RNA sequence: UUCUGGUGUCCUAGGCGUAGAGGAACCACACCAAUCCAUCCCGAACUUGGUGGUUAAACUCUACUGCGGUGACGAUACUGUAGGGGAGGUCCUGCGGAAAAAUAGCUCGACGCCAGGA
RNA sequence: CAGGUAGACAGUUUCUAUGGGGCGUAGGCCUCCCAAAAGGUAACGGAGGCGUGCAAAGGUUUCCUCGGGCCGGACGGAGAUUGGCCCUCGAGUGCAAAGGCAGAAGGGAGCUUGACUGCAAGACCCACCCGUCGAGCAGGGACGAAAGUCGGCCUUAGUGAUCCGACGGUGCCGAGUGGAAGGGCCGUCGCUCAACGGAUAAAAGUUACUCUAGGGAUAACAGGCUGAUCUUCCCCAAGAG
RNA sequence: GUGCGGGCCGCGGUACCAAAUCGAGGCAAACUCUGAAUACUAGAUAUGACCUCCAAAUAACAGGGGUCAAGGUC
């Protein structure tokens, strides 16, 4: 009936992707991203590089750690791992080679039926 | 104002974050005293000092004599002795750290008569 | 056509009415008092000067103006001398009143209300309310061809004018109704 | 127009080179602002054809 | 009416009136208080009305204060106009009130003469109140 | 094993302030000179080469809880989940998780390497 | 044949979103909030900015620390310039905001052009097309005594697909053959194509003389929801009386 | 509260005028010295059911064998 009256806003940027892509006590293999952020929210440590946008990478293959870079900061670095496998005792290790067994009998008695 | 003492360790830690110590590549630093020299080669790495030179060993102090301070011919003499105490360890390659001193003067002699034979810097 | 813009164009406009309203209700009051209808006067006689040793000065610095009654006024002169001039500037200024005099005092006597005086003067009562009624009309008239101008410019939207121009009326309607009711309490003094 | 991108040559190579190595001729192209440097612009730039450093300057 | 003569922003959010204040519900100033029991929005002209009541009839020395200010604005749009287009201006102030949060304190004065008054005052708020002795 | 100086890592960041100790050696300052070098001016700083006076300043060590820093348990707020009241605003219950703030309390760093001295 | 010249005449265009449509406003990119502690997330929701700039405000080497308050001193005063003391990151970083940075990414000085060539393992992002970071290798180089650093700028906006054309280069093709025309390739340039994933090299209005295909997905009348507003009561009682 | 400067009556005095600070006490989507629960990411642990039975043919839940069901990527 009266009117009406527009406003002089609506504009906005969408989301870039920033945060953390790799979180702590996780692989991360040579060049790959751990945190893509603005400013030095995070430092760099060892065994891992920075770039232009303040993106930090990694170097080498290990597990990503957080630190404390003074009384303030923070800090990340990659440190090595061990190599230490799996038992096949595992209920993990027993289960995944039940399917290999069982998806291999299952074939055998298909073409050994008739 | 800043004093000497605090100006010169200033100007130290902007230079460490730049050398770093290593086990192919050790780090070389020196202190200068109102009276003394002194030279350290430590693998940051391993936080452990590989060899020294000092004013006040045995083998140079009855050699040279000095009244005042260590002059230009004394820094010649602590890079000849550290060398050959370097290469009989097994390390040539070495990352010269300047104290925050500046290089012209006693620490080039220094660093050119260490360079002068064996060591690779 | 921004709000801010619609703001701006509005406080611009609406300050021009609302500071040239409470003009001409300023004035039309005035116009009111000069029909004196015979209730009280300590006002009429101070605008009547007098010569006093060839000076023009006011009754006001002359004399004392009290008011025994309503419908009567006294004169008390500090100078006999000055006592003449006051009665020739009287009847000279043809205010409409027959001065007398007692030897030492002047005294006015207002007339009383009469029939043929009440039409003819609620004539002019009326007269002036219908001047004070077609002054805000003009405001009224020239405050839409504003918005109307600004329209044709392009400052402003179709949307825009019918919203100030409804809002408007509101306005001048509440100083429309200021009108009337001096009119009102004016209409009572007439009995 | 103020600022303006500026076309750089290479002062050294030549026109139908008949040489074995490479053929042609070394060009970059950069920002130059004309108030704030009314003067010419040579840089010493890499040229591939040269197998050297040169001096790059405007062609215009 | 109360309201700040500046604000870094003119327009805010509804909110949302939860919980209870574990702050505003001590007695500092004054003897006698006023202690809200329900959460509600209280404008700059509630609180003229019960300043005015409280203080109008507390002649004899009653000294007043008020714990509260309302630094939140409310918007209202144009009078009979559709939905979108922006939001409304600003219309008057509000303070946001939860249960515990002292409105009035009282001094100089006798309890009862503060229960005659604060009554009153609580007569305008548009909630349930209780009176405190400290 | 300790003392001095040099040089680090860890770290609760370990400092301010107050009160003491240190000069044989070590560190530092003070004093004098100036064309290797230096001052948008200045040997203050920076660099050479000299005299050894002084622990005054700095620095090192010893102590404390006055600032500062650090900081709970418990309880409560809040909350996941399954449900239940109230016109609404919003509130309650069971199972599980669980603070901030404040207070008690802790804190005047921990551990290495080289040279010299005992 | 060419130039100019009448909607006299013909063929056509005249965007969309939209708490109905229109008048208005907006159209792409960046930053904060709404966004609910990964990321992402709408509204005609709240705040503001971009369509660049720098030949140093880039690179490298190296030395410094701003700001505020108090006190002293001619013109000089709250405030210019100068000395000292105290708090310590409260300044500044070309511009909006956020994040980051104190012996610094801020502020000076000296030399310089890596504001390179030929690449690139592996990742982030994600309908598609786009976009982002990047160890490391060769080449030839700048700074630095050296170790080492540099593939534009503290970071995020400063931008436009394709077709076509233009300039320069080129050891490619060359309609029988040799040439040439022309074209390809490499390097780069040309649109406020801003309605900004751009329908054409090139386009505005009116219809109440009107017409068709559809829609209660969408307005006007009424019903219904809501009850701001309107109407009718109640609560407190400062005062009038 | 202290009251910078001054207005007030004032050659300098005082009730009343506010530029900072102290104490007490509040608020905030676009403030944070602090900071959950859930969620997200990754890793680790673990017997799904039934039948036939090694033994006993009680118990213990104990083995072997067999069957069935069930999650995702390209
Ligand atoms: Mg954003
Ligand atoms: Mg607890
Ligand atoms: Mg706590
Ligand atoms: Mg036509
Ligand atoms: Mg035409
Ligand atoms: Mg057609
Ligand atoms: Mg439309
Ligand atoms: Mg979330
Ligand atoms: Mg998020
Ligand atoms: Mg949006
Ligand atoms: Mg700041
Ligand atoms: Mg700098
Ligand atoms: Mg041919
Ligand atoms: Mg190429
Ligand atoms: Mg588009
Ligand atoms: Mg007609
Ligand atoms: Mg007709
Ligand atoms: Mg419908
Ligand atoms: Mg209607
Ligand atoms: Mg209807
Ligand atoms: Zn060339």
């Amino acid at each position: 009936k009266k009117g009406a009256g527009s406003t002089k806003n609506g504009r906005d940027s969408k989301g870039q992707r920033l945060g953390v892509k790799i979180y702590g006590d996780q692989v991360a293999k040579p060049g790959a991203i751990i945190i893509r952020q603005r400013g030095t929210k995070f430092h760099p440590g060892k065994n891992v590089g920075i770039g232009k946008d303040h993106t930090i990478f990694a170097l080498i293959d290990g597990l990503v750690k957080f630190e404390k870079y003074g009384p303030d900061k923070k800090k990340v670095s990659v440190y090595p791992r061990e190599i230490q496998p799996e038992n096949p005792n595992s209920y993990r290790a027993r289960k995944r080679e039940n399917f290999r067994l069982q998806r291999e009998k299952k074939k055998a008695r298909r073409e050994g039926y008739s | 104002a800043h004093t000497r003492r605090e100006d010169r360790t200033a100007r130290h830690v902007r230079i460490r974050k730049k050398v770093e110590g290593t086990p192919e590549r050790p780090r070389l630093c020196v202190f200068r005293s109102n009276k003394h020299l002194y030279v350290q080669v430590i693998d940051d790495t391993k936080m452990h000092t590989l060899a020294a030179a000092s004013t006040m060993q045995k083998a140079i102090s009855e050699n040279i004599d000095y009244s005042a301070g260590p002059t230009v011919e004394v820094a010649q003499k602590i890079g000849e002795m550290i060398a050959k105490s370097c290469l009989e360890k097994g390390i040539t390659k070495v990352a010269f750290d300047r104290g925050g001193y500046p290089y012209h003067g006693r620490v080039k002699a220094l660093a050119d008569a260490a360079r002068e034979h064996g060591l690779v810097f | 056509a921004t709000m801010e813009e619609v703001e701006a164009e509005k406080s611009l406009i609406e300050t021009n009415t609302k500071q040239r309203m409470e003009k001409t209700i300023e004035t039309i009051r005035s116009n009111f008092n000069s029909v004196r209808t015979n209730r009280a006067s300590p006002t009429m006689l101070d605008r009547i000067e007098v010569e006093y040793y060839g000076t023009p000065v006011s009754l006001k610095s002359i004399a004392q103006i009290s008011t025994p009654d309503a419908s009567s006024l006294l004169i008390s002169p500090y100078d006999k001398s000055s006592l003449k001039a006051i009665e020739k500037a009287i009847v000279t200024s043809q205010l409409g009143v027959s001065p007398n005099n007692d030897g030492e005092v002047i005294r006015l006597s207002l007339p009383p209300l009469t029939s043929d005086r009440r039409k003819e003067l609620a004539k002019v009562v009326s007269k002036l309310a219908e001047e004070g009624k077609v002054a805000v009309r003009n405001i009224r008239r020239d405050a839409l061809k504003s918005y109307e101008k600004l329209e044709k410019e392009k400052k402003l939207s179709e949307d825009n004018v019918k919203d100030l121009s409804a809002d408007l009326q509101k306005l001048t309607d509440e100083y429309m109704k200021k009108v009337e009711s001096i009119y009102k309490q004016k209409e009572q003094e007439l009995m | 127009d103020v600022r303006v991108k500026v076309i750089l040559e290479c002062t050294g190579c030549v026109r139908k080179s008949v040489n074995k190595g490479s053929r042609g001729v070394s060009r970059y192209i950069t920002q130059k602002n004309r108030h704030n440097t009314p003067s010419r612009l040579e840089l010493r730039k890499f040229c591939p054809y040269c197998y050297k450093h040169t001096i790059h300057g405007e062609i215009k | 009416m109360l309201s700040p003569k500046r604000t870094r922003f003119r327009k805010q959010h509804r909110g949302r009136m939860k919980g209870i204040s574990y702050r505003g519900n001590r007695i500092c100033f004054g003897r006698y208080a006023l202690q809200a029991l329900e959460p509600a929005w209280i404008t700059s002209r509630q609180i003229e009305a019960g300043r005015r009541a409280m203080t109008r009839n507390a002649r004899r020395g009653g000294k007043i204060w008020v714990r509260i200010f309302p630094d939140k604005p409310v918007t209202v749009r144009p009078a009979e106009t559709r939905m979108g287009s922006g939001k409304g201006s600003p219309e008057y102030w509000v303070a946001v009130v939860k249960p515990g949060r002292i409105l009035y304190e009282i001094s100089g004065v006798a309890e009862n003469i503060a229960r005659r008054a604060v009554a009153i005052a609580a007569s305008k708020m548009p909630i349930r109140t209780q009176f405190i002795i400290s």
